[PDB]
Formats: structure tokens, C-alpha cells, sequence
């Protein structure tokens, strides 16, 4: 049960 | 004053992110502070093991669990709150 | 120009990470590119599941498996490492 | 096998 993110200031 | 960028995570869960955060502010000034109060609650309230980062500039690349991501901003405040493990 | 702040890894794994971060900088600029670098590369090396902030002003706390996390410094830029899940 | 830990800026 599981995702990659990627936040951006 | 909350703004959501990103997020896989309920509706509700949500504001209950953005409420704890909240009281974070009202009781802390620095980040690391703010940080691991949220983490706790979360923890307490959603079961371990939740992560926060708390700055006014960072990226990052992490995995969560499905359902349990929010990056929001509360102010010149940019926070990242996930569970993974 | 690395500066370790923190640290629960083996030296050897620290090393590493620095050279990571290092390759990271040399290919990218957007913080969250460079983090994304650095995550895949260790789920790669030391197996998942890894997750890396990068940035100018942050601070976090975070759960991490035992002897796999770093923080540190390199060119203007802290970078936060560490596993957990 | 687990660690809290905090960073600051």
C-alpha cells in the first residue's frame, strides 16, 4: 500500500 | 490561511492535519518544534509512523503509504506530513 | 565541502550518501529533483525504503530504522536522508 | 530497530 512523491517549495 | 498543494489523504484527516498544525504555531517557534508535535499527534491519533517537515524552503522526494500524504502551507510555512513504516 | 550535523549511519554508508548528494548537485538545481536523485539511489543500494529532503531552510522529525539516517550540509543546501518502511 | 530524531536548519 504505497506511493513516491515529490513536494516543490 | 491553510493552502493544500499536495495530498493523498481524507478530507478529514486533512483538516485534522491542518488543526494540529495550527495549535504546532500557536505553541512553537522553531521548526524542529513544530515538527515533532505534529508527528506525535499523528502517531497517537493515526498509529506510527508518521513524518514532518516543517521550513519555509525545502524539496523532497518521499514514499507514503497510500492515503496518508499531506503537503500543505500555513503561512510562510511549507509543511510535509506522511507515514511510511 | 561536506559537513556532517547528524548522523546514526555506518561511516563507510555516510560516505556514500555524500557522494550521492555530490553526483546529485553536479546533474541538478530544483531541490526536489536532487532529492529524488539521492531516495532512488539508496532504494537501489540498501534496498527500500529510503525518503530525502533538500533544502535552504527546513526542519523536520522523523522515525528512521537504527543506523540509517543522515544530515548534513553540502554546497548551500542541508540534505536529510533516511529509511524507514 | 527504530530512532526518533529531530533536525533543526
Amino acid at each position: 500500500p504505497t506511493r513516491d512523491v515529490a513536494t516543490s517549495p | 490561511k491553510a493552502v493544500i498543494k499536495n495530498a493523498d489523504m481524507s478530507e478529514e484527516m486533512q483538516q485534522d492535519a491542518v488543526d494540529c498544525a495550527t495549535q504546532a504555531l500557536e505553541k512553537y517557534n522553531i521548526e524542529p518544534d513544530i515538527a515533532a508535535y505534529i508527528k506525535k499527534e499523528f502517531d497517537k491519533k493515526y498509529n506510527p509512523t508518521w513524518h514532518c517537515i516543517v521550513g519555509r524552503n525545502f524539496g523532497s522526494y518521499v514514499t507514503h503509504e497510500t492515503r496518508h500524504f499531506i503537503y500543505f502551507y500555513l503561512g510562510q510555512v511549507a509543511i510535509l506530513l506522511f507515514k511510511s513504516g
